[PDB]
């Protein structure tokens, strides 16, 4: 099939663009959970634990 | 540290204001009431019963 | 009513505990044209002989009944509005004096006044509920009445059964056209699908012989949401006999064991007061997840309030450390200028 | 005749409840099966039970997630609280007991931060009304499938317990999530965001 | 000249095209129609009478999307269980708000009445009744069912109680103000608008005086057939293309207007020009001592609620406005 | 005004209460009957004129043993009607007849 194929490459143009979305949040979103979570957590805790 | 952080201080220091206690006491009490409320809401499966 | 008072008061400290407003009773109101047996079917109801009754012309003006119910602070007395605090442990005095105050305004003469009569009723043994007797429906201008007397009236049973929260009584005569019944005609202006509308077939012993209600009983003729249940009672007679209410259920269950034996014991008093208690007790239901609904959230609200402490501190020494290290924290970043506190 | 007439309406009185069951666990597996996936496809918005009404069970929840909490958010700040006298004080706080060369960074920092602390509320508030929209379901559910269920009115009410205490105990779980989701924001802020330039 | 540049400005500025007008009209209608049945659907258990479109759309001339289409919701209060009282005659004294006093409950006992769920004390809340109003407009009303019967996208504020015409298909955009109020009296005027006071008691409600004020203009007006309303719609415009004056709203021109129009002056459209003068001295004035009274209520300052400094430059900008008259069109 | 008062006596008792509740330094008790509408209540109607927030004045419900009966202050003295800073108390007190018995 050739306009199934034209679709699939819609779909793909699709997933793409949705992908590099998602991807591009990741990108801050990380970093900031281990700030969160790790870094500024035992910034502040290490004093009380020593 | 040096000065409040004693294991005696741990039970002078850190005593509770008992209006604050009372406070919060009434707030888990009227929570006790809907606790009661099951019983409300047994009498509403009662209710049922006729 | 019976085992519903103890559940009914159970079902009011359901609310005195949460604060909230306890569910009212639909207001009982009884209609139909003129010695149908109106008042009687509200007296079946009560077991005293509080109400005025009779042949022709009777109720002249409607009686506002408040039954009252009496906790453990006379056993059982009445009172009427217009004697303020007097009293009556005598129900005789009441009935007599439901026909005094009627005389007093509607007059003895047919004339029937717009203006009801007020009266409660205590005992420990009932529960509160409000109920209506209403004067019979017409259509002649008769003594005292007016020409649009049956339009008053009309208005004064409007004034009652327009409300939704209300109990409609259709009561009318078995030797009677049911499907003609005024009363079910006048309910279906505010209850035209006979939602909150009960049929109600009296003076069964009175039915024209060689006919039937089976069609009327069973929603072949008049579909009835509520149902429609008959009645037997006490003509002239056999309340001047003092007929009792054994003798009545005798009578009533023998004549419908004999006229249908399979509407009997939908007809049978008892089987309409059993469904009257389970009406109410589906009114009761009805609200029951309202009143879960308020334990829900006066449940989120008292957590809320508990999160205002957040916990009662059992580790101590960690828990001191750490209120120590963030107020030096705030302490020195307020020396620079970085605190979170700006 | 008639007899036979009447028995046909008294078996079709007798096909208002079918049986009285007499197998019990089958039965009861069965009601809570259909339930179960009734209940899930009303999330879907794939059940069978497409009575047109009030929009419930799935797109309602995207009308929440969109007209409801979208728009909320667009509703929130992006100047509120800024008086630039305010921050002009904020920043002199900020530099604190030294001299400056320049303002700090803290500056917009810490008035972010404020901003965002704000977007916290109104994501609780979206959860909340999830949540409600989730117990709306069971009243849709209850429309069908509840007259076999009235052969059992118990274990139709028990049921319906059940599915709430569920929808309670994933409730402050997902809260959490938010709280942290907000906190997230609050924990870092990347000025080398590749949309934040100036 | 400032009378023939005020008579090309109603033309260009005044005039909001009559299909758009027809057509806010006739959704006017639609959406009180489904509201009403939503609301017949959602609050059985209340007496809402039938809702009432109302406001400049049809009060004047061509407004069209000017302004707010006004929606009356009607708050049938059971006569004799409910009382109206001044808010200045209770412990949060604000003459300007009103109470609504439950009574009678010596006969009808709270429970017995549907508006008893709205009742605090013993007065009627219309805090409550709007977070559960607004919340069936934010959230219960199946507004997709709504855009897709009339062929367009309508939805929710995001303040107050007010929707939003996103677009009707035929190049149409307007707001609703959708005023749930007690019908009030027999006039078909005055209505107790539940008022969202955010201090003191939020239960309190709102004299709704404008429908006098809108008649009084049109009684003014039909007493010598004059065009003191006329006047008000070219302030309207002025206004609106005015941002010096976008703290002078619709209420703030109909004090003035009413002021005005209680004159005998030449009320002819051959001296708006000379009229419109005057409404911008007679409005200096009241911003030059940073107070403008109600007509209807003298103690209510219009001008309260505005900074000193900009209501003294509203009044210089309006002054520049006399010194150039149709520089302000 | 009544037998030897002033028309304007109204207003003088306001101004003798205010020569007093004026004063910063003071404890306002708004003394309220439980049988009367305390939404209205003149007391803390008054009060909010020298203490418009009520942080020196303390709401005062008497005489709810002759409360309306079918009626309750549970909204006011939760603050649901009335919010005041010192809180609402509510008092039972003796009559003419438990004063002269
Ligand atoms: N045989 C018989 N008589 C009955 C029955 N119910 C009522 N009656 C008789 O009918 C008459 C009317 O009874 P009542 O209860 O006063 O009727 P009512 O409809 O209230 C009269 P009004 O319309 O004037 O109020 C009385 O004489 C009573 O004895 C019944 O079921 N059977
Ligand atoms: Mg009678």
């Amino acid at each position: 099939s050739a306009r199934e194929q034209r679709d699939c490459e819609v779909i793909e143009r699709l997933i793409k663009s949705y992908f590099l979305i998602v991807r591009k949040n990741i990108q801050d979103s990380v970093p900031k959970a281990v700030m969160h979570f790790l870094v500024n957590h035992v910034k502040d805790t290490l004093q009380s634990e020593l | 540290v040096g000065q409040l952080y004693k294991s005696s201080l741990l039970d002078d220091l850190l005593t509770e204001s008992e209006d604050m206690a009372q406070r919060r006491k009434e707030a888990a009490d009227m929570l006790k009431a809907l606790q009661g409320a099951s019983q409300i809401i047994a009498e509403i499966r009662e209710t049922h019963l006729w | 009513m019976e085992a519903l008072i103890p559940v009914i008061n159970k079902l009011q400290d359901v609310f005195n505990t949460v604060g909230a407003d306890i569910i009212q009773l639909p207001q009982i109101v009884v209609v139909g044209t003129q010695s149908s047996g109106k008042s009687s079917v509200l007296e079946s109801l009560v077991g005293r002989d509080l109400l005025p009754r009779g042949t022709g012309i009777v109720t002249r003006r409607p009686l506002i009944l408040q039954l009252v119910h009496v906790s453990q602070e006379a056993e059982e007395w009445g009172k009427f509005l217009h004697t303020k605090n007097k009293l009556y442990t005598d129900f005789d005095e009441i009935r007599q004096e439901i026909e005094n105050e009627t005389e007093r305004i509607s007059g003895n003469n047919k004339g029937v006044s717009p203006e009801p009569i007020h009266l409660k009723i205590f005992s420990p043994n009932v529960v509160n509920l409000t109920l209506v007797d209403l004067p019979g429906m017409t259509k002649v201008p008769v003594g005292d009445q007016p020409k649009d007397i049956e339009l008053q009236i009309r208005e004064l049973i409007l004034r009652f059964i327009s409300n939704p929260n209300s109990i409609i009584l259709a009561v009318t005569a078995a030797n009677t056209d049911m499907a003609t019944s005024e009363a079910l005609k006048i309910s279906r202006e505010v209850d035209p699908d006979g939602r909150r509308t009960l049929a109600v077939i009296t003076k069964l012993d009175l039915m024209d012989a060689g006919t039937d209600a089976m069609d009327v009983l069973m929603g072949r003729v008049i579909p009835v949401k509520l149902g429609i249940i008959g009645v037997v009672n006490r003509s002239q007679l056999d309340i001047n006999n003092k007929k009792s209410v054994t003798d009545s259920i005798r009578d009533e269950y023998a004549f419908l064991q004999k006229k249908y034996p399979s509407l009997a014991n939908r007809n049978g008093t008892k089987y309409l007061a059993r469904t009257l208690n389970r009406l109410l007790m589906h009114h009761i239901r009805d609200c029951l997840p309202e009143l879960k609904t308020r334990i829900n959230v006066l449940a989120a609200q008292y957590q809320s309030l508990l999160n205002s402490y957040g916990e009662p501190v059992d580790d101590k020494s960690a828990t001191l450390l750490q209120l120590i290290t963030k107020f030096a924290t705030e302490y020195c970043n307020t020396i620079e200028g970085t605190a979170k506190y700006i | 005749t008639r007899i036979n007439v009447l028995a046909a309406q008294y078996q079709s009185l007798l096909n208002s409840y079918g049986e009285p069951v007499d197998d019990k666990s089958a039965t009861l597996l069965q009601l809570i099966t259909k339930f179960a996936t009734e209940y899930c496809n009303t999330i879907e918005g794939t059940a069978k039970y497409i009575e047109t009404s009030e929009l419930c069970g799935g797109a309602r929840i995207c009308y929440i997630f969109h007209e409801t909490f979208g728009r909320t958010l667009e509703s929130v700040d992006p100047l509120g609280g800024l008086n630039t006298i305010d921050i002009l004080t904020a920043i002199r706080n900020a530099t604190g007991p030294r001299p400056a060369l320049f303002v700090p960074e803290v500056s917009f920092e810490l008035l972010v931060k404020r901003q965002i602390k704000r977007l916290e509320e109104p994501s609780l508030r979206c959860v909340e009304l999830v949540h409600e929209e989730m117990q709306r379901i069971i009243q849709h559910c209850s429309n069908y499938s509840t007259q076999e269920l009235l052969r059992f009115p118990k274990l139709h009410d028990a049921i319906v317990e059940v599915v709430t205490c569920l929808l309670r105990k994933r409730l402050p779980v997902t809260n959490e999530m938010v709280h942290n989701l907000v906190a997230i924001e609050l924990a870092y802020i990347n000025t080398k965001h590749p949309d934040f330039a100036d | 000249t400032l009378q023939e540049r005020l008579l090309a400005f109603e033309r260009d500025r005044v005039t909001i095209p009559a299909a758009q007008v027809a057509l806010a009209k006739q959704l006017a209608g639609d959406i009180a129609l489904e509201l009403q049945a939503y609301f017949r659907s959602k609050f059985p258990e209340l007496p809402f009478g039938a809702f009432v479109p109302g406001g400049p759309l049809y009060d004047g001339l061509q407004a069209g999307a000017a302004d707010h289409v006004r929606l009356l919701v009607p708050l049938v209060l059971e006569p004799g269980l409910w009382s109206l009282v001044p808010g200045v005659d209770t412990v949060a004294r604000d003459p300007r708000c009103w109470a609504v006093r439950r009574t009678q409950l010596e006969f009808c006992p709270r429970g017995s009445s549907p508006w008893d769920r709205f009742l605090v004390g013993g007065y009627l809340s219309s805090r409550v009744l709007l977070e559960l109003l607004r919340k069936a407009l934010a959230a219960s009303v199946n507004w997709p069912a709504i855009g897709s019967l009339l062929g367009c996208l309508i939805r929710p504020s995001m303040a107050s109680e007010e929707l939003l015409l996103e677009v009707q298909h035929e190049r149409l955009e307007l707001t609703v103000a959708v005023l749930v109020a007690v019908p009030g009296v027999d006039a078909d005027d005055r209505l107790l608008l539940a008022w969202p006071l955010e201090g003191l008691a939020g239960n309190l409600w709102l004299q709704d005086l404008y429908p006098v004020e809108a008649a009084r203009l049109r009684a003014l007006d039909d007493h010598d057939a004059g065009t003191r309303r006329r006047l008000l719609l070219l302030l309207c415009a002025v206004c609106r293309g005015c941002s010096a004056l976008g703290q002078l709203g619709r209420g703030h021109l109909t004090q003035v207007v009413l002021r005005l129009g209680e004159d005998n002056v030449d009320w002819t459209e051959e001296a708006l020009g000379e009229r419109f003068l005057q409404a911008l001295e007679l409005l200096i004035g009241s911003l030059e001592q940073a107070s403008l009274p109600c007509h209807f209520n003298p103690s209510v300052n219009l001008f309260s609620s505005l900074r000193e400094e900009e209501i003294d430059d509203i009044g210089y900008a309006l002054y520049s406005g006399l010194q150039e008259p149709e520089g302000l069109l």
